[PDB]
């Protein structure tokens, strides 16, 4: 089951409706790939066939 | 049989590092390859078992693979815990039994440069009474470990029975090397004076002392 | 769980060493024990292992008579001797367990060494045993140290007035002597205005031939 | 046949039906999806797993 | 017919001898034998009779 969304999730209970507090993050992060990262940090096309 | 490892691999904080570890056609490539680190003055432990798995109360930092004939692991943050040395243990048939590897010495990329404190100490009367005499000249807080000690008889390099030990790390991240020569106390009475002139870097402390001071 | 070994102490060439593993908490039937040494310089070396349940036992391709291993399944212990020592054996031995059980040969892909022991140097040399002997030094803040000799075995412990000091105390490690006992020296940072108005005293203890030697160093004029 | 010549791979454990036998038994639904993830990451793509 | 092999078995079009890991496996396989599994999963000892 594929999501997609953009709201921001709340870890507490403070209501965020258009904010991100302390306990308030985007629930969307970012990689980074850089030949400066090592063999373990880097991207992998990752295809599985069902 | 045994496995080829670079002695000393290094990377600054803030990215990650890479350690290889080659092998035979039967040593890795037929086998599983584990990877163990200790602790100085302490017991192994396990960090990746079946090539990919970590056992529970390894952070996820700790990454390592192999491909064809060879294998390598990868690790990210440098600043407590990875300055510890790692063993590349696999199994062949050759030896018939578990082969490690030779030993890789990780490090960070930083310590000021101290200048040599040589004292040559000359023996003293209560040894002479005693009909013992041994030339004692040490050589403490100096870094890095460059330092070489002359037995000068004020005219000529004379070395015979020198027992020369190895600098050690102490709790200041220093190092105090040490050097004895025993000798006939007669023969240390002939000689009109001593010098310990060691040469650490080229910073050499001229210490000539008087038999009677 | 722990599974504290008993080491040993320096020994003439040739002989027979015991060494010990104890095992405790877990069931002493199901998992195999592995002995593998370290040496300073160099890395870890695998001998051989056996079981708690079986007399089963195996070596390394090297040493093959060199090295007979012992099982005490009633005692919960398991015995290694070395027989004819040599010279580059001076190392750390390891009592390792590792998870699962293998007898046969081919089995040994899956065994890896889980629960590691604390491991005790042994050693190979050759000298007599017998107390330190404390030698005099003068000096050359003015340095002052103390020497101490023909020691045997490892270790001492250096205490000044008897304890009393332990400002500017700095021991120093052993070094290799070729008559086959070991030395030290301890060398202590004084101020050069107490070289002589306050004078100190050397002291030493052996606990292995159990003697107790003092001394009064005094600085010459 | 047109599979095996896209770079060698780094994981390719199969928790079924063999990957040379695929072309003796005949399907009717198969599905493909893709995507990116780090090489920290590649383990846990497997079933039953966290 | 008894049969005993370690030889590396191939599943690719790359030809395996004394290399495994990307499509070349280890042809045994151990049990995970443990009194903690069940009924399904307990080593039973066979004997034939012929
Ligand atoms: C993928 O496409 C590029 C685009 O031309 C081509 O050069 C490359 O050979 C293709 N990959 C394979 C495995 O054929």
């Amino acid at each position: 089951e594929r999501d997609i969304s953009t709201e921001i999730y709340q870890a507490g209970n403070k209501p965020c409706n258009g904010v991100a507090g302390v306990n308030c993050y985007f629930p969307l992060q970012s990689y980074g790939f850089r030949p400066t990262y090592g063999v373990g940090h880097q991207p992998y096309r990752v295809v599985v066939l069902s | 049989p045994v496995l080829t490892q670079p002695p000393s691999a290094s990377g600054p904080p803030g990215q990650s590092v890479s350690i290889s570890c080659s092998g035979s056609r039967s040593n890795i490539g037929t086998n599983f390859v584990y990877w163990y680190q200790q602790l100085p003055g302490a017991a192994p432990k396990l960090l990746i078992y079946k090539n990919d798995q970590r056992p529970s109360g390894v952070p996820e930092r700790f990454f390592g693979s192999k491909s064809g004939t060879s294998a390598s692991l990868a690790i990210s943050g440098l600043r407590s815990e990875d300055e510890v040395d790692y063993y590349c243990a696999a199994w062949d048939d050759s030896l018939s039994g578990h082969v490690f590897g030779a030993g890789t010495k990780v490090t960070v990329l930083g310590q000021p440069k101290a200048a040599p404190s040589v004292t040559l100490f000359p023996p003293s009367s209560e040894e002479l009474q005693a009909n013992k005499a041994t030339l004692v000249c040490l050589i403490s807080d100096f870094y890095p470990g460059a330092v070489t000690v002359a037995w000068k008889a004020d005219s000529s390099p004379v070395k015979a029975g020198v027992e020369t030990t190895t600098p050690s790390k102490q709790s200041n991240n220093k190092y105090a090397a040490s050097s004895y020569l025993s000798l006939t106390p007669e023969q240390w009475k002939s000689h009109r004076s001593y010098s310990c002139q060691v040469t650490h870097e080229g910073s050499t402390v001229e210490k000539t002392v008087a038999p009677t001071e | 769980v722990q599974l504290v070994q008993s080491g040993a102490e320096v020994k003439k060439p040739g002989a027979s060493v015991k060494v010990s593993c104890k095992a405790s908490g877990y069931i002493f039937s199901d998992y195999n024990i592995h002995w593998v040494r370290q040496a300073p310089g160099q890395g870890l070396e695998w001998m051989g292992w056996i079981s708690p349940d079986s007399d089963d036992t195996n070596y390394a391709q090297s040493f093959q008579g060199r090295v007979t291993m012992t099982r005490d399944t009633s005692i919960t212990t398991v015995y290694m001797e070395l027989s004819s020592l040599r010279s580059d054996d001076t190392a750390v031995y390891f009592c390792a367990r590792s998870v699962g059980y293998c007898s046969l040969n081919s089995c040994q892909r899956w065994m890896w060494f889980d629960t590691w022991g604390q491991g005790a140097l042994v050693t190979v040399s050759s000298a007599s045993t017998k107390g330190p002997s404390v030698f005099p030094l003068a000096p050359s803040t003015a340095a002052l140290g103390c020497l101490v000799k023909d020691y045997f075995p490892e270790p001492v412990t250096v205490s000044w007035n008897s304890g009393a000091l332990t400002s500017g105390v700095h021991t120093f490690p052993a070094v290799l002597q070729s008559s086959g006992l070991y030395s030290l020296s301890s060398v202590v940072t004084v101020p050069s205005s107490s070289l002589g108005t306050q004078t100190y005293i050397c002291n030493v203890n052996h606990k292995p031939s159990n003697t107790k030697v003092d001394k009064k160093v005094e600085p010459k004029s | 046949s047109v599979l095996y010549n896209f770079a060698p791979f780094f994981a390719f454990k199969c928790y079924g039906v063999s990957p040379t036998k695929l072309n003796d038994l005949c399907f009717t639904n198969v599905y493909a999806d893709s995507f990116v993830i780090r090489g920290n990451e590649v383990s846990q793509i497997a079933p039953g797993q966290t």
